């Protein structure tokens, strides 16, 4: 959960030099980013989730 | 955006000048909602506490 | 000398070759093979036609257009009209497979563009209309490619598949789709993808006409986008070889 | 279950419509075999009324004034899963909602069509 | 079960690029910090065990609750078996495409009094009845059926203020798993429900009173718990992102692949 | 026919006892003390080896 | 464990003066009677095994309680664990800056039917939940609550009559220790609430009755006990002088160091 | 596997058994049988040794 | 498999990568290391922070124009008021330092251009008015680079730099720069170039402030050129990364 | 809770009160957010009275016909940890105690603020 007195820090990203591209080529691209654990990685205190949730039993 | 493939891709460009920022968040790993329904995050929130190390790759 | 770019597969009376891969995925480590004697259950003797079944057949082509949504495949289906392994599933009640799939496609280096190449395990769709559940014809394209779409199909009182891409019409995050065996297919580095995937179920062997175990999707990441003077059509082309094939159980022909 | 239980049928005046109800068990439905059709109209404000029954081993009609002598089941053989119905010589006065209503205990299910009967014999 | 320890590494001048790959290749890549930074070496301790599929999955849940009276229109209560209803304990299973597990069960069986005018209600205790009736099974139809006689089907007796009564039930299944999901049919023409099977059926559940008490009305409530025991399971899934819709089926209702934000560099949520 | 085991204990052993009652295995207490893992069959499931130091595409 | 023996010593002239000393160098002395007077030998058999750290803090006490109906408006009870709302274990545990154990919390639940006007009344036994939700964990906003399924919460059911119910919580920090005092912000910018940290964070403790039981008003009131165990302690601290006035700080209101006597040789108090 | 252990007596020796049931450190019953001490940390904590028959300053 | 064209630098809590490189130029042949005993003259027991300051910084940016004439950068001095190595120097009165320098420059394979990246111990310059010396504005960017002119700078009464090009502002022929350790930067082959600088000086330790011994220059001798609808904006990129750092006469902050 | 729940403000008429009610959450508070301003003016009898609230995404004005359009949220994002508020044109009728109460369950707090209004625009 969110908390200050664990607070994580910041990630960021900034260009270094430029995009450089010849004519006829497109000037703008995309980057896509990819998450995982290493292998130090452990978790604890098994809990319910937030994300599912219900009214009535379903049908 | 979050009701398209658009919010997984990062634009970048060719600039006129250099060193502004692409992006930026907060390592908040279940809690951020840039991280909160990854695999790593859908597991983070079953449980209370977390450690250890993690990775971003780019393409 | 070598490059790790280059590779050549063959089966049968077929063989493909490319010279930029990536890599050539294995499953979940495991490679296909026939089912033994500890783990069967039915007790008539098998056949395995072995080369007459086990090459690579060529499905029809598909364009990328920049606003392309995706496609998919539902595999023993897609190739259930295709030769003689098209026969063996009319003959027989029961079918044992892996498959080789490998997807093509080409561009120049002033192209871009990304796209997943995943092969999805039990892939139970949902219906635009929360009571129905979709026909057959909705969910089985048979040979030709069934296509996702852009915004949320509209609920009525239909059987139409709820066929919305970002939700991989399975009601999940389609960015969650990598812990299915699958590659990417990066118009700058690769122009092609491999997986070979094993035989998977809680059963040793099933009906080829009533279940479709696995779906093979292609969902474009990031568009294909070019500049004027570019050549503007694109295919994407996928083929698959079967792997290990057996049957059991011959009567008439027929699935009813 | 039954295997579309929402869909809408367009047909025209003087013509006889099909209301599909095709069901299948479960292995743990073993109590007797009930199947009910009732209706709700659109130009009336009755509500729920039974047209046709079928229990212990036999049929009844005769539930519904309107549609008497035009409601019928359409299979020799209903236990075997088929609850379809026709109505025939239709009229205005009848579009509305039909509801078929399957019980075998434990399992119980139902389907809802919506007739609708346009002037004109024309999908347009 | 420990996390591994960290490696101290010192600065590096070379052509080694742990920190460049191929995402492409469907790999995943085995980068340590050590790779990219100056670290110091640690002695890590940290255990992984409250993540195993077992520990995960073996808590007991409410699957399923029902009521019934000691007079009136409904003296029993019948539900068949099923892990579907319950949002909790369906999202957690299908984390996974196939698994084997037994069951316990646990019943918690609680009664109220209803308003009324009836004087002088003096009730003795009640005791309930719970039957199992597999698949196949006959089952009754009245509160007084010789059904309840249960000559082969388990029935649990049970008297209130005692503790919850549980039974064990051991992996039931046809087929060799329990399968989550199914992307076919059960009829070879395909013209029927799709995604059913009989790979899961597990039979049916009823629930009465023995006795009535005393004169005045009573309504009691059974809730049923499910914990998993000694599990396997295989191939892992992109959980549930939609909210259920239906029992028997997984429609969904779209929706985005997270909640939004302000900005592309903004360091909180909206 | 007692086993003995060992307890979940903080890292800086102590043990406990067990008798089974029943005929059936699926009476016994949960099996909490699994904990081999492998990952690779997930993580890396490529056919030729990536050795982490060199480029992966040559 | 026992305490040390007398030695016997006679009289004494010389260069020797154990009885003077420096008591600036911040050394308390050494000295035993034997060093001032003549003394005779003893065998001292007394032991010290009382004042252990564990036996000193392992005594069963109420940490707090309240109060749930049910019928009305208040149907359930919600209260954040910690240690600082009931005075004696409160300062017990102040004696040490730093400590660690586990908990063994027992509920002592008992009911009361509240006065009214409605007749016949013949309530049925009550059955009570106690939901345990970590930190973190969705909360219930009404007594009849998806939340109450409680697929991961670990959660007590128990009827009226039996035994108390009870269960152990082992050391949940994640620190190396829990922190009795903090001097110090959660913030960096130090300009928020002062003395706050979550290295104390336990969760929250939910309870509802079960059943309704019968027609008329029924109060129910829950006690918690907790009970450490298995201690380990650090950094001794003077005792609390002053009274105890907020739960979530040390804030005072100032006090005399002890009470007076007449005069400064006066031999009673006053 | 059961563990024997001497109960508290008095003075002027008599045995008790124990079995753990669960399987968690944390279910264990307390432990009240730990009399060691060390106040040489909080009385004389001083650098230089300080012999008690010396003048403390010299 | 393996090529001599990429290469990792790591350095405190720091990585570089590079995928087109030409190779590492060492200083003369010595890399860096703290003084040794037998050549010390301060007797007081140095500081060595070795992460807090042993790490690379990245210097602000600059444009290559078609007409660029170069720029240059004094080392201490550029570092002076960034992070704890700037710390040190403004606490000590002397100190010793090598350096790993990194120049980075992209761009595709249409545009052309070469540059001379060079690192010249004790580079003297030279004033505008021959009675004069310049003053240290003039001399000492600070964190911004310094520009070369294409002409001469004029003489008046001033403390101008003379700061024309081909003099490399120190009376000499540009081309003979090569005698110094120094790579080039040649858009068709090279995006990077690496120096390995280790201390050099005629005293064992001097004062950061006083003295910059050492100054980094890079110089177009192929001019940028590139044809229309080509990206326009090419930008330059200094990192730098002090090794084995020692301070030494420990007293309070300042330079005066 | 709130950062300094007991304060005393003082200000001149005409001039506008900046009410500052700022809070942390607990991991455990994962409830709804609830913010509620309430009123006890000095002069009048009437208490605690609401003059503005928060609930459901979204703000309700319009509860003191005397602060009519003159008491607003500060903050353009309030869930992230400012409840603070202006009270705008003072004047010596509303001088009084104020009270900021922030619900997020399990957790709950308030704060009180005494707003002194003087005639005269000097701290003295």
């Amino acid at each position: 959960a969110s908390d200050e007195c664990t607070a994580g820090g910041f990630i960021t990203c900034w260009y270094q030099t430029n995009i450089v591209v010849p004519a006829d080529a497109q000037s703008s691209c995309y980057i896509m980013c990819f998450v995982s654990a290493c292998n130090d990685f452990s978790v604890r205190l098994l809990k319910d989730t937030p994300f599912i949730s219900q009214e009535n039993f379903f049908q | 955006k979050v009701n398209s493939m658009e919010a997984y891709q990062i634009p970048v460009r060719s600039n006129e000048g250099s060193g502004t920022q692409v992006f930026g968040f907060p390592l908040q790993p279940g809690y951020s909602s840039v991280f909160s329904r990854t695999l790593l995050g859908e597991i983070l929130n079953y449980y209370t506490h977390w450690s250890g190390s993690i990775k971003l790759t780019f393409m | 000398g070598y490059s790790d770019r280059v590779r050549s597969i063959t089966l049968g009376n077929s063989t493909i070759t490319t010279q930029e891969c990536a890599n050539v995925v294995v499953g979940y480590g495991v490679w296909p093979d026939y089912l033994k004697d500890n783990e069967a259950t039915a007790e008539d003797q098998p056949t395995q036609p072995d080369v007459a079944t086990c090459r690579f057949y060529t499905l029809d082509s598909v364009q990328w257009q920049k606003t392309s949504p995706g496609w998919w495949w539902k595999l023993p289906d897609a190739l259930s009209n295709l030769g003689l392994f098209g026969q063996n599933m009319q003959y027989h009640y029961l079918g044992r497979t892996g498959y080789t799939i490998h997807v093509q496609c080409n561009a120049s280096k002033f192209h871009q563009g990304c796209l997943l190449v995943v092969c999805v395990p039990e892939a139970e769709m949902g219906c635009a209309t929360l009571d129905n559940t979709p026909s057959s014809a909705e969910l089985l394209g048979g040979d030709a490619a069934k296509e996702f779409a852009g915004e949320p199909i509209a609920s009525g009182s239909n059987k139409l598949v709820q066929r919305v891409v970002y939700n991989a019409g399975m009601g999940i995050g389609v960015g969650n789709l990598t812990i299915f065996p699958h590659q990417w297919i990066n118009l700058r580095t690769n122009n092609s993808a491999t997986i070979v995937m094993p035989y998977t179920n809680s059963v040793p062997m099933d009906n080829m006409f009533r279940h479709n175990n696995v779906t093979l999707m292609v969902i474009p990441f990031v568009p294909l986008d070019y500049c004027p003077g570019s050549t503007t059509y694109v295919p994407i082309t996928v083929t698959i070889a079967p792997m290990n094939a057996e049957y059991n159980g011959l009567r008439l022909a027929g699935h009813q | 279950s039954i295997t579309t239980p929402e869909e809408m049928i367009e047909k025209a005046k003087g013509e006889t419509a099909y209301l599909p109800c095709k069901f299948t068990l479960s292995p743990e439905d073993q109590g007797p075999l009930d199947i009910e059709w009732l209706i709700s109209p659109a130009d009336n404000q009755k509500v729920d009324q039974v047209i046709i029954l079928y229990s212990g081993d036999k049929i009844y009609d005769d539930y519904y004034p309107d549609l008497k002598g035009r409601v019928h089941f359409t299979s020799n053989d209903l236990k075997s899963g088929d609850a379809s119905i026709n109505v025939t010589n239709l009229q205005l006065s009848d579009i509305g909602t039909y509801q078929c209503k399957v019980k075998k205990a434990p399992g119980v299910a139902n389907k809802k069509i919506h007739l609708v009967v346009l002037v004109k014999p024309s999908g347009a | 079960g420990r996390v591994a320890d960290t490696v101290g590494t010192g600065p590096t001048n070379s052509e080694a690029i742990p920190a460049l790959t191929a995402a492409e290749t469907g790999h995943t890549s085995q980068v340590v910090p050590g790779d990219t930074m100056q670290t110091r070496h640690v002695k890590n301790y940290h255990s992984r065990s409250e993540s195993t599929v077992e520990n995960f999955l073996c808590r007991s849940a409410c699957v399923y609750f029902t009521e019934y009276k000691n007079s009136g229109s409904k003296r029993y209560a019948e539900w068949v078996v099923t892990t579907r209803q319950a949002a909790q304990l369906r999202r957690k299973l299908e984390f996974f495409t196939y698994i084997r597990f037994d069951l316990e069960l646990t019943f918690v069986i609680t009664s109220t009094q209803q308003p009324s005018t009836t004087q002088n209600q003096d009730a003795q205790i009640l005791t309930h009845q719970i039957m199992y009736v597999p698949p196949g099974g006959p089952v009754p139809d009245k509160v007084d059926s010789y059904v309840w006689q249960t000559s082969t089907n388990p029935s649990v007796f049970w008297t209130e203020g005692n503790a919850p009564p549980r039974m064990s039930i051991p992996f039931l299944s046809i087929g060799n798993a329990y399968s989550n999901f199914y992307d076919g049919w059960s009829d070879f023409s395909r013209d029927g429900v799709y995604g059913i099977n009989t790979l899961n059926s597990m039979g049916t559940l009823y629930a009465r009173h023995v006795n009535t008490g005393g004169t005045g009305p009573i309504k009691s409530t059974i809730r049923i718990y499910f914990k998993p025991k000694h599990v396997k399971a295989w191939i892992p899934r992109p959980p549930r992102l939609c909210q259920y819709e239906k029992a028997k089926n997984v429609n969904f209702q779209p929706s985005g692949v997270t909640t939004t934000r302000q900005s592309i560099t903004a360091m909180t949520n909206t | 026919g007692a086993q003995v085991s060992t307890q979940k204990t903080g890292a800086h052993i102590i043990h406990y006892t067990n008798i089974n009652y029943y005929k059936d295995a699926a009476s016994n207490s949960a099996t909490r003390q699994d904990f081999a893992q492998d990952p690779g069959k997930f993580t890396e499931p490529v056919k030729d080896i990536m050795i982490k130091s060199l480029p992966a595409l040559n």
